[PDB]
RNA sequence: CUUCGAUGUCGGCUCUUCCUACCGUCCGCGCGCACCGGCGCGGAAGCGUCGGAUUGUUCACCCGUUCAAGGGAUCGUGAGCUGGGUUUAGACCGUCGUGAGACAGGUUAGUUUUACCCUACUGGCCCCGGGGCCAGAGCACGGCGGGCCAGUACGAGAGGAACGCCCGCCGCGGGCCGCCAGCCCCGCGGUUGCCCGGCCGGGCAGCGCCGCGCCGCCGCGCCCGGGGGCCCUGCGCUGACCGCCUCUAAGCGCGCACCCCGCCUCGCGCCCCGCCCGGCCGCGCGCCCCAGCCCCGUGCCCCGUCGCCGAGCGGCCCCCGCCCGGG
């Protein structure tokens, strides 16, 4: 929904990230992001608002693990520039288990939760708790 | 000094050839409206497909592919003459060659060349490019002002031909030997 | 071989030789077209590039209503006085000039730039020039030529440096155009209007518009391709070192290619960047023109500190949106753009950075500092 | 055939160009093309052709993503690297041999030497004013979306476009410091052993270490990239040869991420002004058209041969300090 402004991409491949929602696991890895093509060497970087594909971890749900699926990171800890000029920095990385049409997995979102990832997904915005 | 309208590239560049390599030194004007025989579109392509020609290392020792059209006329000539002889040399030198009738060389005596004009050689509907309009399409970006001062020059040629014809009909009506003798004693000349 | 994965060249070739540049300052080489039946307008100034701010304004593009934070650079501009006009006709040759009548009286800014050194210098310029004039019945009757032989006309201008804290203490003479007018009578008359008179970045931009700063870049003199071109390093394991381009070529062609990463001067290059708007066009003599009416105090271009490696700007100031080519101090010239952003945002400030730029400052103006800090 | 008084030999990395027998995007055209989508062409090399698990592996295969063509350049590329592989000498194992040993059977361990020469490439230099302009040479924005169109055309539904304008992202390219990161040349604070008799304040441990940090680079931050011309394949228009027809034969329109120029980087030389304003050299113009060609099919024919005055138009030379401080 609507166009992304650019923000820094805090997260590469292979960044392992908290779960906000409670149906998802404990640990959402990244796999890859989407709309991502890229020169040579370029390991694919999602930031907070992206669409990337994550992996539960060994820690995580048995029943939600061994599968890949989308989610969109909620708190990204690298230093972004909103237009307005503020610089917000969360305290620890994580991300939602959101299905391609929005479904949120869980029942709530726990967890500050940024603002640009409210305007692209709508379902996080009405579930978040603590806007920033 | 040869008039370049309606004379072919490849002609008129023997004809000049042998008289620098002779050593007369000549002037080349009017050169935009002579003309690179063959239809345009090919025309303009074997001259799109010579400037692809270039060193790849460095396309500055590669070979130098000129636009105005003058140049095209000149470089035509360094082929027919050996450019990197000295004897060449100095007959290169010995050409200028004026795209458009220049105030420089003006008011020389002009001549043309009959034999190398497209007009007394290709037929009819064989088919000519000037070698004005391929300079246009292969990167000159001179044409409208060689046309503006060559119509300005042509219109003060113009009152000049008025001013003409009475400087040398008063000559001629002062008829008052050489005349009765050197084209007419058993001379015929 | 075919290379195998698929990358791009690295460096733009149309930016090639990168040398120092031979120009001592950015020449235009081109200007924004006559059109004749425009108002007779000028096209260019030269100032030197102060320092950079960061402005709120109110953006209404489509974000729409809200307040956004993006840098402007002050570009300082002092009155530039007018010393010539140059009548260059469109021969077949190009543009090839048809004379210029300098002006009279010519001040000792200007006539500095002729002598390498002022005070051990002949001082011989222009000895006979003012003697052939002065009465200008001589000039008018020069003007007179270029309005009967030429097309383009360009008044030739100095820029005063005493004005600006510039420690040139000579002035650098440029070239602007007056382009516009129904004829170039209008044009030579403007630039007779304008002579040995000042000419005001007012009169020649207005805010709004976009307009390209020409000019020569910071330099760092010899760099490695990595810093250069940007050549990615090769992995740690390699002897020779990493910082390096790999392979200079293949054995054919035997000669290496002009298309190649090779090690050289980085920076001191003239470099045009485009379409950068101007949002303000003031006078710092007016000691409100950061005051906005969502400011409610006093403020002006000066910032506490200084511009930092730069003077104080004591004069007529263009801030253009957006980083422009050259350090601080360079001369920047600026052009009218010649194809500016089809949809560019409409532009007004509602708060102007004021703080000093030297360290970190959370005091927009002096006063606020004593009070502060009691 | 060339090389054995030696052409470093496999792949990877890094990087540069090239070719079309073009996968996506550009322009058409054909469908068993309703729409979406597929499929076949012709012009087309501009741009894109990725990120990873295994393997030394080119290849292979799978997992992703903006869904992912093929090759060439001494199997491009070792005085660029890496040595995993192969390919010496150590060592196993299996088979073969009475044995020394063998193996296009597998397994481990095993110096990658030299440019200061010449080219080439890149930058730099050779005392001479400023301000410009040309010839030449480089040459850069593609691609993906969202918004309105539109849930509209189309469709029985199921599904489901588009031109146009706007707004973004990705890729690349040129910049820049305020912001915020990163850094710290000798700044300020902390601390540890030792040496200065203790305090104060200092050294020494190659900056002892730690906490910030300024000018400044810098990126992970920001800023900028909106244009013309011929035309290709063709799609057409009038109109024949050939009592019709017709895209073509004569014409004539439209016309491509291609091309050529602009912008842009460089620029030999040249122009103008200033200083000085000096010398030298030449002597010569109608145009247009060739199926009106309007009188054609001539003239000059002597640049020293006796021409050379001037006037008037061109040319042609013509002219411009450093050292020394600071950036």
């Amino acid at each position: 929904i609507g166009n992304k402004f650019r923000i820094s991409c805090g997260l590469p491949v292979g960044a392992v990230i908290n779960c906000a929602d409670n149906s998802g696991a404990k640990s959402l890895n990244m796999i890859a992001v989407k709309n991502w093509k890229g020169h040579l060497n370029r390991f694919p970087k999602a930031s907070v608002g992206d669409m990337v594909l994550i992996t539960v971890g060994r820690d995580g749900k048995p029943e939600l693990r061994r599968k890949v699926t989308p989610a969109v990171v909620v708190r990204q800890r690298k230093v972004w520039r909103r237009k307005d000029g503020v610089w917000i920095y969360f305290q620890d990385n994580a991300g939602v288990i959101i299905n391609p049409k929005g479904e949120l997995k869980g029942s709530s979102i726990t967890g500050p939760v940024a603002k640009e990832a409210a305007d692209r997904w709508p379902k996080i915005s009405t579930t978040a708790e603590c806007v920033h | 000094v040869i008039d370049c309208k309606g004379h072919i590239l490849g002609r008129l560049s023997a004809i000049v050839a042998k008289e620098l390599l002779h050593g007369h030194e000549v002037a080349l004007v009017r050169c935009e409206k002579a003309i690179i025989s063959g239809a345009f579109r090919d025309v303009k392509a074997h001259y799109l497909k010579k400037m692809h020609k270039r060193t790849n290392f460095n396309h500055l020792r590669g070979p130098f592919h000129f636009r105005a059209p003058a140049e095209i006329v000149r470089r035509t000539i360094r082929g027919m003459i050996p450019y990197k002889t000295v004897r060449g040399s100095d007959a290169m030198s010995r050409l200028r060659v004026y795209d458009g009738i220049p105030p420089c060389c003006a008011r020389y005596k002009r001549v043309v060349c009959p034999s190398a004009m497209a007009y007394l050689c290709l037929r009819p509907e064989r088919r000519r490019c000037e070698v004005g309009r391929v300079a246009h399409e292969i990167g000159w970006q001179h044409a409208a002002d060689v046309e503006r001062y060559e119509k300005r020059r042509l219109e003060e040629c113009d009152k000049w031909y008025q001013d003409k014809i009475q400087i040398d009909k008063k000559i001629a009506e002062a008829a008052e030997l050489q005349r009765i003798n050197a084209e007419l004693a058993k001379y015929g000349y | 071989s075919h290379r195998k994965f698929s990358c791009c060249r690295k460096g733009n070739l149309g930016y090639l030789p990168r040398k120092r540049c031979t120009r001592g300052r950015g020449r235009c080489k081109t200007f924004p077209p006559d059109v004749q039946g425009a108002p007779i307008h000028l096209t260019a100034f030269l100032g030197y590039k102060a320092g950079c701010t960061h402005v709120m304004r109110f953006i209404d593009h489509r974000l729409h209503n809200r307040q956004a934070i993006d840098q402007a650079t002050i570009i300082d501009a002092p009155p530039m006085i007018c010393t010539a006009i140059i009548g260059y006709a469109k021969t077949p040759k190009g543009l090839r000039a048809v004379t210029t009548v300098w002006a009279a009286h010519i001040a000792e800014p200007a006539m500095r730039r002729f002598y390498r050194n002022y005070f051990h210098a002949e001082k011989t310029a222009f000895s006979t020039y003012m003697k052939k004039a002065a009465d200008g019945t001589y000039i008018k009757e020069q003007l007179g030529r270029l309005k009967q032989h030429a097309d383009v006309i360009r008044i030739v201008a100095h820029t005063q440096p005493a004005l600006t804290p510039l420690k040139q203490k000579k002035a650098d003479i440029m070239e602007i155009q007056v382009n516009g007018g129904a004829n170039v009578a209008e044009k030579v008359d403007y630039a007779y209007a304008l002579m040995e008179k000042p000419i005001s970045i007012k009169d020649v931009f207005s805010v709004g518009a976009q307009i390209d700063t020409i000019s020569i870049t910071r330099g760092r003199g010899f760099e490695g391709v990595v810093t250069r071109w940007g050549v990615t390093r090769l992995p740690r394991k390699t002897r020779r070192g990493n910082r390096k381009v790999a392979c200079i070529g293949a054995w054919h062609p035997a000669n290496v290619q002009y298309t190649v990463a090779r090690a050289g001067q980085m920076g001191y290059f003239h470099r045009t960047d485009t379409n950068k708007q101007v949002f303000m066009i003031d006078t710092a003599e007016n000691p409100r023109c950061c005051t906005t009416e969502f400011d409610l105090t006093d403020k002006s271009i000066n910032p506490v500190g200084g511009f930092v490696n730069y003077g104080r700007v004591q004069g007529d100031f263009i801030m253009i949106k957006g980083t422009c080519p050259g350090p601080k101090r360079r001369p920047v010239v600026m052009r009218n753009a010649l194809l500016p952003h089809r949809n560019c945002p409409p532009v007004q400030l509602q708060w102007i950075s004021t703080a000093s730029k030297f360290g970190h400052g959370i005091f927009e103006t002096v006063e606020e500092r004593r009070q502060f800090y009691a």
